[PDB]
């Protein structure tokens, strides 16, 4: 048997809460995490080998 | 934008001898001239605009397959920067630059028994600025020369003194006269200060008006793009 | 692969929300990337006419 | 013998044979994309008690600021986009705006231009023809629901022929009695209110009796290929205003109650499948010339 | 002030990038590791599963 | 010489002349904008799974937390938006809501109470009058699509005179059958199946063969100056609801089949100009009262 | 003589499956996603990427788009098209599985029922004008109710008009005045208008002998409907979904707009229950319209 996951982290998630006001603050930082919160230009031509 | 763009005799010449047929004539069928229509200005009037279109207008008008058709056609390109629709006009003339077919004996058209009154009264002589006359003039002088109709194109200016003030000082076959004449052509040009983006009533007036308002803008931006298109490709 | 107005198009095993996360950060930066003749254009506005 | 037909489908006009290429397309669809702009930047001001939303967008839509002591209008963008319109209903109509202006204004944005990624329901009804016998009346009045009261004197079972053309995708009719129709060749059935028909069936024979007048109410239905910007709501209020200001008063033209008896009566003519390219080019110009002239109100009472 | 607020027209892009981020999680729960439902059952009950 | 009228178009009821102001107008414009947020809170509820959203929305618009005890009527909010409507509708009606709660409802919002920045295009066909001759029937039959039938029973061809009234723009007429249409003074054209005229050149004659009935439809529009929040779709909901709730039921008015032969009825009166400025007030408040009600239904 | 609509005879018995909770929040997940559909793909064609619209059709169709292959929408599509067959007709199958149902409605979670709001709808029942002899009577309209009526004999005739029960106003317009009342109640003086109440009962019109009278009638009627609910687009998706040939089932009637369709089932025997599904079915073409319009095939 073989599986193919996507892992980004765990992140719990109280009842009680509201859920959009803790989805605003993972969203803060799963931007971080993902490097796209600043302004960015993708550069990946160069990552290939012949 | 670049005819319109040339300021002098030599420049006019010289951009004919690199422009190709194909870029004086049009395929789109555009409309019939000589038509009274109506128009929306609707930054001065609430009713309709009338106004006549002309072959002069800067837009695709259709042509016959005739000389003249194709001689009001390169004229219209000069003093308007658009040309009309002749059908199938056949690629051996396309390749051909438009000063040959005006002064050349090898592109097998017969540009003789052309009459310059009908060609003026055609083409709204009328209508045209001191500038437009005067390139219209200058198509003419090297038609007659080549045929040898010099005394006609002395005739019809003889007729029409307005346009006998205004003529070109060259001569068709001499270098001399080119290099010398101090005329000033440019229809367009990049204008110090700036000018307001507003309409204008007249369908030529407008349109001329469009041309300038976006020569810089084509100024700037056309070398690159230009380019990309000529490359890996050969001229006709 | 390139494209046709000479990208680079990288084509790659990721996930589906790490992908439609990192290009949709992609498209929003990307509408504010603008030619500089398209920048002078609007600077050229702002500013008198002289 | 007698033979009657729809008001609305006689005589088509030529439509318009200019601005139908890739570009005019694009400006065409960047001048309905910068339109909607201004409403919403109008609504943002209101709401703002300020000109800058409408001023930002007044100037992408215009090249030029708003002006004091001038009436704002839409500069030369609008201008090219009223002559189109009025170039796009009939040949007779001028082609007035340069090529130059249009790829200008057509880099503005960056819309797709494609006219054919969705589809509208157009509710017009065809009677191309009814054909009735000598001593029958018949009348057809209506564009979106049509009513045909048929009368028979003397005699008895006079037979009327229906011929909805071949366009329409689906027609229901509604009888004020119960009535029987069948097509060409085929038994009568037993009588009932309502049918469903398909136009592309063939001829439609209904028998009428003595007395008693019979009124039939029809509707239909077509799908035509429209771009997903396209709005009907914006589209009919556009064609109100465009003919009020007098963009279509032009000769030898016909004049239509809505957008929808245009474009159908279009596509019932002959080469009417390249007619109707041209009409959905209109109506999203129209959708442009609404919106644009409902942020900028010019005319006063 | 923060209720009231209306997003201006021309919203900067990590606004918009935090509105996909933060819909996603709410919309897709089971990549961020939470679900709205869960099942307790005895043993010897045979549930069909995702084999 | 027998006289034909629109239904629509006879005795129009005088309207209110009350809530015209600045400070009655942002009233009106602030409910429609927060009748609009408490609609589209709805939808950013499902989104999530929380109600925090509407009673966000709620507590503007009525000044109070919601409750799941009582029915959610809209507050203090509710109570003005309703009685304003029946002061517009007829004269006679009161104004019960004082200024100064308008004056605090309208500095909820900061909307600027601008009624003509806009227009609208109104579809129903004002027919005046229409005058036959003796022999001759003639029936005006609907508003948004004039169906006039005329039937000539004498021995020769009859006229008859249409008047459109001098309000509309344009009127488009269709025929079942090609007729002639031509001004008063001006020689008959040929048959033709469609007419395009301008209301304002004058009364046209219409020459009735003997034979067959003729029935010609028109199709008229209008442009009504009216605010750019306007929304026709939600203005005619709004309209029948009204109707059905009970808001317009007062002695000695006139009742409209929809607000399209509301606002022509009342350009075409006396002095109809001055009734069109509080028609269009009450079309924004029709238009809020349909989206509060839809999402608060009592 | 009697008169009837011709909307209102014999409606044909709805669908009973697909009616439970699960199922109508099926539905009103399909409405939600199909809307998000809609407005990414009006956001894709603005702007350069397709970002918006890449994400929307996986959620809503399980698979990426792909250049190569049709965009049909999915499991999504097919499950929806296949419900809308069942509702119309009770001889329509109900194939789809309830596991497959109940799987799709757990893509979004949706706060709301389907009796929280209202609808009206204008279309004008007219059960029976009664009319004496030589009296011809003709009833022509849904929208807009065209009664002309026309008397030879030599004195004034009453004609009956009964507009039901179930709506809530019903306005009548003539071309030349004309007198109505209620029942046992005097006659009032002639007038152009009348707003009338279809509780009030059957109501008594006078017939002169000189000319034919036409009376014009609307209508308004109220029936609950989920918030979501849009008139506009159901009635898009109702002459869509029939020229989609989803409602060509044997022994079935065919109406005109999804107005006559409401109107005329709420007019029936066992009528509350029909509405139910009724409006079921208008959410659920509502969400067929948006997403037919974005995945045209």
């Amino acid at each position: 048997h073989a599986l193919i996951k996507e892992d980004l982290g765990q992140w719990p998630v109280e009842t009680g809460i509201s859920l959009v006001n803790q989805a605003g603050v993972f969203a803060v930082q799963l931007a971080n995490k993902l490097g796209i919160d600043k302004p960015f230009v993708l550069d990946a031509g160069s990552n290939y080998f012949t | 934008m670049d005819v319109l763009s040339k300021g002098s005799l030599k420049e006019l010449l010289a951009h004919l001898e690199k422009t190709p047929l194909e870029e004086a004539i049009s395929y789109r069928i555009g409309t019939v001239p000589y038509q009274n229509v109506l128009i929306s200005r609707n930054e001065y009037y609430n009713q309709l605009y009338p106004d006549t279109t002309s072959l002069i207008d800067g837009v695709s008008r259709e042509g016959q397959r005739n000389v003249n058709g194709l001689i009001m056609s390169i004229i219209s390109y000069v003093v308007s920067g658009s040309g009309h629709y002749i059908p199938n006009i056949g690629f051996m003339l396309l390749r051909r630059s438009i000063l040959d077919i005006l002064t050349k004996h090898d592109t097998g058209l017969v540009t003789n028994n052309l009459n310059y009154g009908i060609i003026a009264r055609n083409l709204t002589v009328s209508k045209m600025n001191c500038e437009q006359r005067k390139r219209m003039l200058i198509c003419f002088k090297l038609l007659a020369y080549k045929d040898g109709n010099q005394n006609d194109y002395e005739i019809y200016l003889n007729q029409n003194i307005p346009l006998k003030q205004i003529a070109p000082n060259f001569i068709p076959g001499d270098m001399r006269t080119v290099i010398h004449n101090q005329d000033q052509l440019a229809i367009v040009g990049i204008p110090a200060y700036r000018l307001t983006q507003s309409t204008e009533l007249s369908i030529r007036d407008d349109n001329a008006k469009s041309y300038k308002l976006g020569y810089v803008d084509w100024y700037n931006s056309n070398s690159f793009l230009r380019e990309r298109s000529e490359f890996n490709l050969i001229r006709l | 692969y390139p494209d046709a107005d000479g990208n680079d198009v990288s084509i790659i095993f990721s996930g589906a929300m790490s992908h439609a996360i990192f290009t949709y950060a992609q498209s929003q930066w990307n509408k504010n990337i603008i030619k500089l003749d398209d920048y002078i254009r609007e600077i050229t506005l702002t500013v008198p006419k002289q | 013998a007698n033979r009657a037909t729809s008001a609305f489908l006689d005589n088509p006009h030529p439509v318009g044979v200019n601005y139908v290429d890739e570009g005019s397309r694009q400006f065409v669809a960047v001048a309905e994309l910068l339109a909607s702009k201004l409403i919403d930047s109008s609504r943002e001001s209101d709401e703002s008690n300020s000109d800058v939303p409408f001023v930002q967008a007044y100037s992408k839509f215009a090249d030029d600021n708003p002006r004091h002591l001038r009436v704002k209008t839409g500069g030369k963008m609008a201008n090219a986009l009223t002559n189109v319109i009025r170039s796009y209903y009939s040949i007779n109509a001028p082609a007035i705006v340069p090529q130059v202006e249009i790829d200008r204004l057509a880099s503005k944005a960056t819309v797709s231009g494609d006219m054919y990624n969705s589809y509208a329901i157009f509710n017009s009804v065809p009677i191309v023809e009814v054909l009735s016998p000598a001593r029958t009346t018949v009348s057809i009045v209506g564009s979106d629901r049509a009513d045909v009261t048929m009368l028979n004197t003397g005699a008895g079972a006079a037979n009327i022929t229906f011929n909805f053309g071949q366009i329409a995708e689906t027609v229901i009719l509604k009888g004020s009695v119960p009535f029987q129709l069948a097509r060409l060749n085929q038994p009568m059935p037993a009588a009932r209110f309502t049918y469903k028909l398909r136009p592309l069936d063939g001829p439609f024979i209904v028998v009428l009796p003595v007395g008693n007048p019979l009124v039939i109410s029809a509707t239909a239905a077509t799908r035509i290929q429209v771009p997903l910007a396209f709005n009907k709501a914006l589209v009919e209020s556009g064609f109100q205003t465009a003919m009020n200001d007098g963009l279509f008063d032009i000769q030898n033209v016909n004049y239509y109650s809505s957008f929808d008896e245009f474009i159908i009566s279009q596509y019932h003519a002959q080469d009417g499948i390249n007619r109707v390219s041209t009409c959905v080019i209109l109506g999203l110009a129209l959708q442009a010339y609404d919106q644009m002239r409902r942020a900028l109100p010019v005319r006063r009472v | 002030k923060l209720v009231g607020h209306n997003y201006p027209v021309y919203v900067e892009p990590v606004v918009n990038i935090m509105n996909f981020i933060s819909a996603r999680f709410v919309a897709d729960s089971s990549y961020f590791g939470y679900t709205n439902e869960i099942m307790i059952m005895p043993n010897h009950i045979n549930v069909p599963v995702d084999d």
